[PDB]
């Protein structure tokens, strides 16, 4: 009943197999229940005192992450750099050899053993603001009709008809800005947005919420700005490689960028630091460059429209400019009746002259007060 | 004589067992 | 019997485990005695000579710290980094999937096996925040009973009324901003607030001592400021998590922004400093952002209300607007009245006109004193 | 640092000592009988007037009265222009870390 | 990864690309001829001008004819036929030691000396 564990490395035609065990490389005949055949580089196997492969087993999942340096020619290896520097050439195993593996990864490897198993990226903390999605839908927001057509064309329309778009040789907008003077509901846009996103990849794939939230990033504003010279520029690098592996040309990744002023300027503006000075041109040649990302809408929120600097404000950068302007009447109405809904208790006085009629008491009470205030 | 921030740069260090 | 300890990993249907056991991997038995269904992961668990397990423990063991990175999307495995910026990926232990882990958050890990046993909270605390208790309370607070009764309404009100909000579907206010002429109390009725928030934690709920201390985070303005680029934007993501991590559903957390004219003051104001192009985005989304705040109440004062930004002072972020204002004649009156106790030392001959009448010869000096300041 | 200049060193200022003495001397010697009476003692002195006159003398002699008087009683004595620098924040928290070791130094109950 | 854009694709601009063009081709396509006159190659091309106005579209014209004309002279596609570009974001080469960027920066130039033949541009 007491069993051992080990690593399968190699298999050979003697129906024999190569496993790493208890720190030290040995070879072993595997149990006549066990098929060699089936087995994969690098899987946990089952062992005994008498020493035999019993059952295999699935990859490890915990041990030493190293970033990934490069593949090497035979594909079956890569160099990989651990903590402290130290490179290792090491085996690639069957999960491996999915997206393809490249440069700047951070694979799980066990360097005694010598093999690379899985990665995982950092920028999860964008995806954990998220945590919660928003459960306001554009259907209470009220006072904007054009913005939402325009919103909606830029993002829901190019995906619900791709082939029209084929078709017409047009693709979807890059960049979406949204700019207007604080409190008339950009920010309702940008939380609704990822709302409806979420309702779509859940309703499209699967029920799972995390993987609907996983489209959807929300940088917050200065979160980006760190204490060390070349982190940043990095950290955004990794947002939009991350941005750029979750992109299937049938699925958006919105990342939204609150307060644009926070980061972005026109580098000569900047008086204490000029950290932006850095940081714009690294996000300008991600968005446009030698490689360009094919389907990544950025949307952009601001309060200053002339502080950000010009290079991003050009077309096919942040194609669509939407302005949120400041309420009139009828948009007041609409505001109101979006708060002021019928569900809402109310005085028996008030009821007494519209003999009861919610509705048309409450829709009266939202004209009276809109017209008191526009006076 | 305006105020600034810095960014300071991490020298490596070498660390055995 | 001499008896050994190892750590359980996983359980299987064959009523056999995994443990970590003499630095490897041990696929054990279990003892009739002991239910191998009741096991959780992470366990440690008692050995014998013959490798049986024979009891199982608490999950108590000495193990360095890890600062907790991110949690994997299994939900069973984080990423954690070490003192010589070693990062591992280890499972977590049943206490850790109890309060939301967060990255930031010390975990005691051993990384021979690699589980993060349990979080240390201590090792995050901040102390700049807590504030000693003051003895002022609401009683203490002369000539400004309308503002002490608006606070009370915008503060304390909501939950001690929780049900009869939410029959009309109204949620607390999410920032009051005092402001007014200097001296006229503004620390004051913010050391009351305190001093009732205290008490409410302290008998009316009963948790503990330094429960009191925990809420009413209080900052000064200017303690914000710090020497590196993005240095306060981390102070104040991490103040805005610990408020968001203490609050509960009833549970007040009010911030306390001493001397807001001053921090922040208004974006593109002030040719010799530049940090309000960095701090002011940071408060800007974390309040009213993507993902709001559910019951923290952010109150600041300031001496210069105008020097203040507008796009936190519109509503939404500091709706409820107090206004102190200079005492009047009567506002004087009660203020002596709260100053010139019947407990100070009376001279007698001072006694004498009123045949020895302590209230009314104290009440009579503070009649003439506010005449004659008033006159 | 132990102050060493006495009252007998100051010449022609004794009205000032006298005025001084009634706002930090007086309190701690008998502070019991000002908690039964409810007085607030003093909080803070601004020796202002032309330069080189001994502003600085008075305080040294102050504290260094005041240190013999009791029978522990701390003093710190911090130049201006060194709560100086250019990076942002560093003046503040010079003052920060001063009043915190002056916090430190009052816990305890002895003057500071 | 190879852009498609090639010069057919750039309109407007018929005098820099000629320009462009030149400086890259000609000192190959023409080495008899230059060795003759003992004209050496320009190494530095700088292109400036308002935002928006095709400095990177013709980056990526040059790439694209860089690629094919190295996947016509010879094969390995995978690497060889765009090793020979080599694409650097501004602060891409920004590190956060003190003397790891200027080791990148001494690496990059001395692989882009080896990789370099007198009939094979970098
Ligand atoms: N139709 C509407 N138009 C405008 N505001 C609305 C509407 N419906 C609701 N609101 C309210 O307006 C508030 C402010 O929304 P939002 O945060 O989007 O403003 P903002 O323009 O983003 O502010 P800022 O420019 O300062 O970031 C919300 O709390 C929301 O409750
Ligand atoms: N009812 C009262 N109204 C006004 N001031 C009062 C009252 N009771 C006491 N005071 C005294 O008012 C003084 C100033 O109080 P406080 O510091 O709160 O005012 P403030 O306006 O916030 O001051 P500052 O302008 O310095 O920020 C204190 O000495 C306090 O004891
Ligand atoms: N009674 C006195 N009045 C004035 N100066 C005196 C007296 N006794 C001694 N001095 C001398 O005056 C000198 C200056 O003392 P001190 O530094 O206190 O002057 P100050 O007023 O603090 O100068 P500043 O205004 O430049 O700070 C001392 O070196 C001391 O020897
Ligand atoms: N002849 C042309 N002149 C200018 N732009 C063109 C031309 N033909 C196509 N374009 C379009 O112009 C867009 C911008 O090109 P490009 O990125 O080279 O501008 P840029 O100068 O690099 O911008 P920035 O200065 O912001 O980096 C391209 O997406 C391309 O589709
Ligand atoms: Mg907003
Ligand atoms: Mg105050
Ligand atoms: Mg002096
Ligand atoms: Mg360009």
């Amino acid at each position: 009943p007491p069993s051992g564990y080990g690593v399968l490395l190699a298999t050979h035609d003697d129906d024999t197999v190569d496993v790493f065990t208890s720190g030290r490389k040995m070879r072993l005949t595997c149990s006549p229940n066990i098929d060699a055949a089936s087995l994969k580089k690098g899987q946990t196997v089952r062992l005994n005192e008498a020493l035999t492969v019993v059952e295999a087993g699935t990859f490890e999942a915990v041990g030493e992450i190293s970033t990934l340096r490069e593949i090497l020619a035979d594909g079956h290896r890569a160099l990989v750099v651990g903590h402290a520097d130290e490179e290792r050439v090491v085996w690639l195993a069957d999960p491996l050899i999915p997206r393809k593996l490249r440069p700047g990864d951070s694979l799980l490897v066990d360097t005694k053993a010598g093999y690379a198993f899985e990665r995982i990226p950092k920028a999860e903390v964008e995806d954990l603001v998220l945590e919660e999605v928003p459960d306001v839908s554009y259907a209470d927001i009220g006072g904007l009709s054009r913005q939402i057509e325009q919103i909606r064309d830029a993002v829901e329309l190019p995906f619900l008809h791709k082939e029209l778009y084929r078709e017409y040789s047009l693709r979807p907008p890059k960049g979406v800005l949204l700019y207007g003077p604080p409190g008339c509901g950009k920010t309702l846009i940008a939380k609704a947005v990822a709302n409806s996103l979420a309702k779509k990849m859940a309703e499209v794939r699967g029920d799972d919420a995390h993987e609907a939230k996983s489209y959807f990033l929300n940088i917050k504003g200065p979160e980006l700005l760190n204490k060390f010279v070349g982190e940043t520029e990095r950290h955004i690098r990794l947002i939009f490689q991350r941005a750029r592996e979750k992109a299937s040309e049938g699925t958006p990744v919105i990342v939204f960028f609150d307060e644009m002023d926070s980061i972005f300027r026109t580098r000569g503006t900047g008086v204490s630091s000029d950290v932006e000075t850095t940081v714009v041109p690294q996000l300008l040649s991600e968005i446009d460059g030698v490689e360009g990302l094919e389907n990544v809408i950025v949307i952009g929120a601001s309060n200053r429209e002339d502080m950000i600097d010009p290079a991003i404000l050009r077309p096919g950068r942040l194609d669509v400019k939407i302005k949120i302007e400041r309420p009139d009447a009828e948009a007041a109405q609409d505001i109101y009746s979006k708060y002021l809904t019928e569900f809402l208790p109310v005085h028996a006085d008030d009821l007494a002259e519209f003999d009861g009629d919610r509705s048309a008491c409450i829709k009266a009470m939202i004209e009276k007060v809109v017209d008191r205030m526009y006076a | 004589g305006s105020m600034a921030q810095e960014q300071t740069k991490r020298g490596g260090g070498g660390g055995d067992d």
